[PDB]
DNA sequence: GGTTGCGTGACC
DNA sequence: GGTCACGCAACC
Protein backbone atom coordinates (compact mmCIF):
# COMPACT_ATOMS: atom_id res chain seq x y z
CA UNK A 1 0.00 0.00 0.00
CA UNK A 2 1.06 3.43 -0.09
CA UNK A 3 0.31 4.24 3.35
CA UNK A 4 2.60 1.95 4.02
CA UNK A 5 5.66 3.15 2.04
CA UNK A 6 4.36 6.58 3.93
CA UNK A 7 5.26 5.37 7.51
CA UNK A 8 8.13 3.33 6.49
CA UNK A 9 10.36 6.12 4.33
CA UNK A 10 9.04 8.60 7.60
CA UNK A 11 10.57 5.79 9.94
CA UNK A 12 14.55 5.10 7.92
CA UNK A 13 15.00 9.28 8.34
CA UNK A 14 14.50 8.09 12.28
CA UNK A 15 16.69 5.40 12.13
CA UNK A 16 19.18 7.59 10.37
CA UNK A 17 18.81 10.52 12.66
CA UNK A 18 19.05 8.58 16.01
CA UNK A 19 22.33 6.71 14.79
CA UNK A 20 23.95 9.95 14.26
CA UNK A 21 23.31 10.84 17.93
CA UNK A 22 26.02 11.40 20.10
CA UNK A 23 25.77 8.38 22.76
CA UNK A 24 27.08 4.79 22.32
CA UNK A 25 25.11 2.33 20.38
CA UNK A 26 24.06 0.25 23.23
CA UNK A 27 21.84 2.43 24.42
CA UNK A 28 20.80 4.11 20.84
CA UNK A 29 19.29 0.93 19.37
CA UNK A 30 17.14 0.59 22.53
CA UNK A 31 15.36 4.25 21.83
CA UNK A 32 11.69 5.02 21.68
CA UNK A 33 11.05 6.87 18.79
CA UNK A 34 9.60 9.83 20.32
CA UNK A 35 12.97 9.93 22.79
CA UNK A 36 15.07 9.72 19.18
CA UNK A 37 13.09 13.40 18.68
CA UNK A 38 13.17 14.41 21.97
CA UNK A 39 16.27 14.33 22.46
CA UNK A 40 17.47 15.07 18.85
CA UNK A 41 16.16 18.42 19.91
CA UNK A 42 17.29 18.69 22.95
CA UNK A 43 21.32 18.32 20.94
CA UNK A 44 20.57 20.84 18.82
CA UNK A 45 19.18 22.85 21.04
CA UNK A 46 22.41 22.97 23.30
CA UNK A 47 24.53 23.82 20.51
CA UNK A 48 22.43 27.19 19.22
CA UNK A 49 22.68 28.15 22.78
CA UNK A 50 26.64 27.17 22.26
CA UNK A 51 27.03 29.16 19.27
CA UNK A 52 25.47 32.52 20.68
CA UNK A 53 27.30 32.52 24.14
CA UNK A 54 30.87 31.13 22.56
CA UNK A 55 30.81 33.63 19.80
CA UNK A 56 47.20 17.91 20.77
CA UNK A 57 45.27 17.60 24.33
CA UNK A 58 42.65 20.19 24.33
CA UNK A 59 40.84 17.15 22.92
CA UNK A 60 41.25 15.16 25.45
CA UNK A 61 39.97 18.37 27.75
CA UNK A 62 36.61 17.51 27.56
CA UNK A 63 36.79 13.46 28.59
CA UNK A 64 39.26 15.24 31.40
CA UNK A 65 36.25 17.58 32.83
CA UNK A 66 34.18 14.56 33.04
CA UNK A 67 35.83 12.55 34.92
CA UNK A 68 38.11 14.51 37.19
CA UNK A 69 34.79 16.31 38.52
CA UNK A 70 34.06 14.46 41.77
CA UNK A 71 30.10 14.88 40.34
CA UNK A 72 27.75 15.72 37.13
CA UNK A 73 26.90 18.62 35.03
CA UNK A 74 23.09 19.48 35.10
CA UNK A 75 21.25 22.34 33.02
CA UNK A 76 17.54 23.03 34.10
CA UNK A 77 15.32 25.58 32.85
CA UNK A 78 12.67 27.30 34.27
CA UNK A 79 9.93 24.70 32.71
CA UNK A 80 12.07 22.51 35.15
CA UNK A 81 13.56 20.50 32.08
CA UNK A 82 17.09 19.10 32.26
CA UNK A 83 18.17 20.89 29.71
CA UNK A 84 21.92 18.95 30.02
CA UNK A 85 22.96 15.89 32.54
CA UNK A 86 26.44 15.21 31.65
CA UNK A 87 27.34 11.51 31.04
CA UNK A 88 29.03 11.00 34.23
CA UNK A 89 25.45 11.97 35.84
CA UNK A 90 25.53 7.56 35.55
CA UNK A 91 29.08 7.27 37.46
CA UNK A 92 27.10 8.45 40.42
CA UNK A 93 22.93 8.43 40.41
CA UNK A 94 23.22 4.86 38.01
CA UNK A 95 21.02 7.34 35.82
CA UNK A 96 21.76 7.02 31.71
CA UNK A 97 22.02 10.97 30.32
CA UNK A 98 19.59 9.56 27.54
CA UNK A 99 17.24 9.00 29.30
CA UNK A 100 17.82 11.59 32.02
CA UNK A 101 17.58 14.52 29.13
CA UNK A 102 14.55 16.43 28.29
CA UNK A 103 12.67 14.77 31.23
CA UNK A 104 11.06 16.71 34.16
CA UNK A 105 13.93 17.23 36.49
CA UNK A 106 11.49 16.62 39.61
CA UNK A 107 11.62 13.02 38.69
CA UNK A 108 14.91 12.67 40.43
CA UNK A 109 14.44 14.95 43.45
CA UNK A 110 12.79 13.66 47.03
CA UNK A 111 9.40 15.06 47.54
CA UNK A 112 10.84 16.95 50.56
CA UNK A 113 13.48 19.18 48.48
CA UNK A 114 11.47 19.03 45.63
CA UNK A 115 10.20 22.04 46.64
CA UNK A 116 13.34 24.06 48.04
CA UNK A 117 14.43 23.35 44.78
CA UNK A 118 11.13 25.08 43.00
CA UNK A 119 11.86 27.75 44.85
CA UNK A 120 15.66 27.61 44.10
CA UNK A 121 14.55 27.90 39.84
CA UNK A 122 12.96 31.29 40.59
CA UNK A 123 14.50 33.98 42.18
CA UNK A 124 17.75 40.24 36.62
CA UNK A 125 20.71 41.25 34.82
CA UNK A 126 23.20 38.62 33.16
CA UNK A 127 25.36 37.93 35.49
CA UNK A 128 23.93 39.46 39.11
CA UNK A 129 25.25 39.25 42.54
CA UNK A 130 21.89 37.63 42.73
CA UNK A 131 20.77 34.22 41.70
CA UNK A 132 24.49 32.77 42.89
CA UNK A 133 22.82 29.03 44.08
CA UNK A 134 24.06 27.34 46.46
CA UNK A 135 21.96 24.98 48.01
CA UNK A 136 21.84 21.38 48.87
CA UNK A 137 19.20 18.92 47.84
CA UNK A 138 18.52 14.89 48.04
CA UNK A 139 18.13 13.26 44.17
CA UNK A 140 16.83 9.51 43.40
CA UNK A 141 19.80 7.25 42.92
CA UNK A 142 19.84 3.64 41.73
CA UNK A 143 23.06 2.13 43.15
CA UNK A 144 23.95 -0.42 45.41
CA UNK A 145 22.38 4.41 48.29
CA UNK A 146 18.96 3.32 49.82
CA UNK A 147 17.33 5.68 47.12
CA UNK A 148 17.77 9.26 48.07
CA UNK A 149 21.49 10.19 47.58
CA UNK A 150 22.43 13.45 49.38
CA UNK A 151 24.35 15.76 47.14
CA UNK A 152 24.92 19.53 46.70
CA UNK A 153 23.95 21.94 44.12
CA UNK A 154 26.85 24.66 43.18
CA UNK A 155 25.93 26.63 40.05
CA UNK A 156 24.99 30.37 38.71
CA UNK A 157 21.61 30.39 37.38
CA UNK A 158 22.30 32.57 34.24
CA UNK A 159 19.86 33.47 31.19
CA UNK A 160 19.38 30.43 28.58
CA UNK A 161 19.31 32.02 24.45
CA UNK A 162 18.93 30.18 21.48
CA UNK A 163 15.35 28.65 22.42
CA UNK A 164 11.99 29.72 20.57
CA UNK A 165 14.45 34.41 26.62
CA UNK A 166 13.94 32.37 29.27
CA UNK A 167 16.35 31.46 32.45
CA UNK A 168 17.93 28.59 33.60
CA UNK A 169 20.14 27.09 36.24
CA UNK A 170 24.10 26.03 35.15
CA UNK A 171 24.99 24.09 38.52
CA UNK A 172 27.59 21.31 39.34
CA UNK A 173 26.31 18.31 41.90
CA UNK A 174 28.91 18.25 44.45
CA UNK A 175 28.03 14.89 46.22
CA UNK A 176 28.81 14.96 50.38
CA UNK B 1 -19.94 -3.29 29.45
CA UNK B 2 -18.78 -0.13 29.01
CA UNK B 3 -15.08 -0.99 28.16
CA UNK B 4 -15.46 1.37 24.79
CA UNK B 5 -14.84 3.60 27.10
CA UNK B 6 -11.73 2.63 28.88
CA UNK B 7 -10.57 1.90 24.96
CA UNK B 8 -11.52 5.41 24.60
CA UNK B 9 -9.24 6.66 26.99
CA UNK B 10 -6.76 4.55 25.35
CA UNK B 11 -7.22 6.44 22.09
CA UNK B 12 -6.65 9.56 24.31
CA UNK B 13 -3.20 8.45 25.31
CA UNK B 14 -2.24 7.01 21.77
CA UNK B 15 -3.51 10.78 20.66
CA UNK B 16 -0.85 12.17 23.19
CA UNK B 17 1.96 10.45 21.18
CA UNK B 18 0.85 11.77 17.58
CA UNK B 19 0.89 15.48 19.66
CA UNK B 20 4.11 14.78 21.22
CA UNK B 21 5.57 13.18 17.97
CA UNK B 22 3.93 15.90 15.53
CA UNK B 23 5.11 19.17 18.63
CA UNK B 24 8.64 17.19 18.46
CA UNK B 25 8.52 17.98 14.61
CA UNK B 26 7.74 21.82 15.08
CA UNK B 27 10.59 21.93 17.65
CA UNK B 28 12.44 19.72 15.60
CA UNK B 29 12.19 22.81 12.92
CA UNK B 30 12.71 25.61 15.23
CA UNK B 31 16.58 24.60 15.09
CA UNK B 32 16.99 24.43 11.52
CA UNK B 33 17.63 26.90 8.76
CA UNK B 34 13.89 27.36 8.50
CA UNK B 35 11.12 29.30 10.40
CA UNK B 36 6.00 22.40 5.87
CA UNK B 37 5.83 18.60 5.42
CA UNK B 38 6.97 16.75 8.43
CA UNK B 39 9.28 14.14 6.20
CA UNK B 40 10.78 17.13 5.03
CA UNK B 41 11.36 18.74 8.29
CA UNK B 42 13.02 15.19 8.85
CA UNK B 43 15.29 14.82 6.18
CA UNK B 44 16.66 18.60 6.60
CA UNK B 45 17.26 17.76 10.65
CA UNK B 46 19.61 14.57 9.57
CA UNK B 47 21.12 16.97 7.21
CA UNK B 48 21.84 19.41 10.15
CA UNK B 49 23.18 16.36 12.10
CA UNK B 50 25.58 14.83 9.25
CA UNK B 51 26.89 18.76 8.95
CA UNK B 52 27.46 18.82 12.94
CA UNK B 53 29.45 15.69 12.53
CA UNK B 54 38.15 1.56 16.28
CA UNK B 55 37.37 3.55 19.49
CA UNK B 56 36.00 6.92 19.14
CA UNK B 57 34.19 9.04 21.45
CA UNK B 58 31.17 10.70 20.63
CA UNK B 59 29.93 13.82 22.94
CA UNK B 60 26.78 15.89 23.43
CA UNK B 61 29.22 19.00 24.02
CA UNK B 62 33.02 19.12 22.89
CA UNK B 63 35.30 20.39 24.69
CA UNK B 64 35.07 24.04 24.28
CA UNK B 65 31.01 23.73 25.56
CA UNK B 66 32.61 21.87 28.48
CA UNK B 67 34.90 24.22 29.54
CA UNK B 68 32.77 26.85 29.18
CA UNK B 69 29.97 25.22 31.14
CA UNK B 70 31.91 24.21 33.95
CA UNK B 71 33.65 27.58 33.85
CA UNK B 72 30.39 29.40 34.40
CA UNK B 73 28.60 27.09 36.69
CA UNK B 74 31.85 26.83 39.26
CA UNK B 75 34.95 28.94 38.58
CA UNK B 76 37.01 25.47 37.43
CA UNK B 77 39.80 25.33 35.10
CA UNK B 78 41.64 22.29 34.14
CA UNK B 79 45.25 21.00 35.16
CA UNK B 80 47.28 17.98 34.66
CA UNK B 81 50.58 17.97 36.22
CA UNK B 82 53.19 15.01 36.76
CA UNK B 83 52.33 13.10 39.33
CA UNK B 84 55.69 13.14 41.75
CA UNK B 85 58.52 15.95 40.15
CA UNK B 86 56.41 18.85 40.07
CA UNK B 87 55.19 19.40 36.52
CA UNK B 88 53.06 21.00 35.01
CA UNK B 89 51.48 19.33 32.05
CA UNK B 90 48.45 21.12 30.83
CA UNK B 91 46.63 24.33 32.08
CA UNK B 92 42.96 24.93 29.98
CA UNK B 93 42.85 28.93 29.09
CA UNK B 94 39.90 28.57 31.99
CA UNK B 95 42.71 30.13 34.29
CA UNK B 96 41.83 33.65 33.19
CA UNK B 97 39.03 34.13 34.74
CA UNK B 98 39.34 32.15 37.89
CA UNK B 99 42.93 33.50 38.59
CA UNK B 100 44.90 36.15 36.29
CA UNK B 101 48.75 34.79 34.94
CA UNK B 102 47.31 32.50 32.33
CA UNK B 103 49.34 30.11 30.80
CA UNK B 104 52.74 31.83 31.37
CA UNK B 105 53.89 31.63 34.72
CA UNK B 106 51.78 28.30 34.56
CA UNK B 107 52.58 27.08 31.27
CA UNK B 108 56.41 25.28 32.27
CA UNK B 109 56.39 26.01 36.39
CA UNK B 110 55.95 23.51 38.66
CA UNK B 111 52.76 23.14 40.47
CA UNK B 112 54.65 23.85 43.37
CA UNK B 113 55.48 27.05 42.37
CA UNK B 114 51.80 27.96 41.95
CA UNK B 115 50.87 27.29 45.38
CA UNK B 116 51.86 28.39 49.51
CA UNK B 117 55.04 27.55 50.77
CA UNK B 118 53.35 25.99 53.69
CA UNK B 119 51.43 23.69 51.46
CA UNK B 120 54.09 21.96 49.76
CA UNK B 121 54.49 18.94 52.25
CA UNK B 122 50.54 18.46 52.62
CA UNK B 123 50.74 18.37 48.80
CA UNK B 124 53.70 15.82 47.95
CA UNK B 125 51.52 13.68 50.37
CA UNK B 126 48.94 13.20 47.66
CA UNK B 127 51.67 12.40 44.99
CA UNK B 128 52.89 9.58 46.95
CA UNK B 129 51.92 6.59 44.54
CA UNK B 130 52.28 4.10 46.69
CA UNK B 131 42.79 6.09 42.51
CA UNK B 132 40.77 9.27 43.24
CA UNK B 133 42.00 12.15 45.12
CA UNK B 134 40.66 15.44 46.08
CA UNK B 135 41.98 18.15 48.51
CA UNK B 136 42.30 22.24 49.47
CA UNK B 137 44.90 24.14 49.14
CA UNK B 138 46.09 28.09 48.56
CA UNK B 139 47.16 29.14 45.00
CA UNK B 140 48.64 32.71 43.89
CA UNK B 141 46.49 35.20 42.75
CA UNK B 142 47.71 37.88 46.17
CA UNK B 143 46.42 34.38 47.08
CA UNK B 144 43.05 32.18 46.94
CA UNK B 145 41.26 29.03 48.42
CA UNK B 146 41.01 26.74 45.44
CA UNK B 147 39.19 23.45 46.00
CA UNK B 148 41.07 20.76 43.67
CA UNK B 149 38.92 17.51 42.77
CA UNK B 150 40.74 14.92 40.43
CA UNK B 151 41.86 11.68 39.29
CA UNK B 152 45.56 9.75 38.70
CA UNK B 153 45.46 8.69 35.18
CA UNK B 154 49.12 7.51 33.42
CA UNK B 155 51.24 9.05 30.52
CA UNK B 156 53.53 6.60 28.56
CA UNK B 157 40.60 -0.43 26.20
CA UNK B 158 42.60 -3.32 28.08
CA UNK B 159 41.30 -6.80 29.15
CA UNK B 160 43.09 -6.04 32.69
CA UNK B 161 44.60 -3.14 33.50
CA UNK B 162 46.60 -0.27 32.51
CA UNK B 163 55.42 7.90 35.92
CA UNK B 164 51.22 8.86 36.26
CA UNK B 165 49.98 12.27 36.36
CA UNK B 166 47.31 14.04 38.12
CA UNK B 167 44.27 15.37 35.90
CA UNK B 168 42.33 17.29 38.16
CA UNK B 169 40.07 20.73 37.70
CA UNK B 170 40.41 23.43 40.46
CA UNK B 171 37.42 25.73 41.65
CA UNK B 172 37.40 28.14 43.89
CA UNK B 173 35.97 27.28 47.29
CA UNK B 174 32.63 28.02 48.82
C1' DG C 1 0.54 9.95 -5.14
C1' DG C 2 1.53 13.05 -1.07
C1' DT C 3 0.83 14.05 3.99
C1' DT C 4 -2.20 15.14 8.55
C1' DG C 5 -4.97 13.21 11.56
C1' DC C 6 -8.09 9.49 13.68
C1' DG C 7 -9.67 5.08 16.21
C1' DT C 8 -8.36 0.31 16.65
C1' DG C 9 -5.52 -4.04 18.23
C1' DA C 10 -1.52 -6.79 19.44
C1' DC C 11 2.30 -6.89 22.19
C1' DC C 12 5.00 -5.30 26.10
C1' DG D 1 0.41 3.13 30.87
C1' DG D 2 2.79 2.86 26.60
C1' DT D 3 4.61 1.57 21.75
C1' DC D 4 4.17 0.30 17.11
C1' DA D 5 1.73 -0.75 13.19
C1' DC D 6 -2.40 -1.00 10.84
C1' DG D 7 -6.15 0.70 8.04
C1' DC D 8 -9.23 4.42 7.19
C1' DA D 9 -11.08 9.27 5.49
C1' DA D 10 -9.84 13.50 4.18
C1' DC D 11 -7.39 16.87 1.62
C1' DC D 12 -3.71 19.32 -1.86
ER1 LIG E 1 8.68 6.62 25.96
ER1 LIG F 1 37.12 15.98 22.98
ER1 LIG G 1 11.64 13.39 56.14
ER1 LIG H 1 -13.68 -6.78 24.41
ER1 LIG I 1 31.48 32.83 38.92
ER1 LIG J 1 56.22 33.00 37.07
ER1 LIG K 1 42.43 -7.14 25.23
Amino acid sequence: NPSKRHRDRLNTELDRLASLLPFPQDVINKLDKLSVLRLSVSYLRAKSFFDVALKGLNLQEGEFLLQALNGFVLVVTTDALVFYASSTIQDYLGFQQSDVIHQSVYELIHTEDRAEFQRQLHWPPENSPLMERCFICRLRCLLDSSGFLAMNFQGKLKYLHGQKPQLALFAIATPL
Amino acid sequence: DKERLARENHSEIERRRRNKMTAYITELSDMVPTCPDKLTILRMAVSHMKSLRGSYKPSFLTDQELKHLILEAADGFLFIVSCETGRVVYVSDSVTPVLNQPQSEWFGSTLYDQVHPDDVDKLREQLSTSSRRSFICRMRCHFVVVHCTGYIKAWPDDDPEAKFCLVAIGRLQV
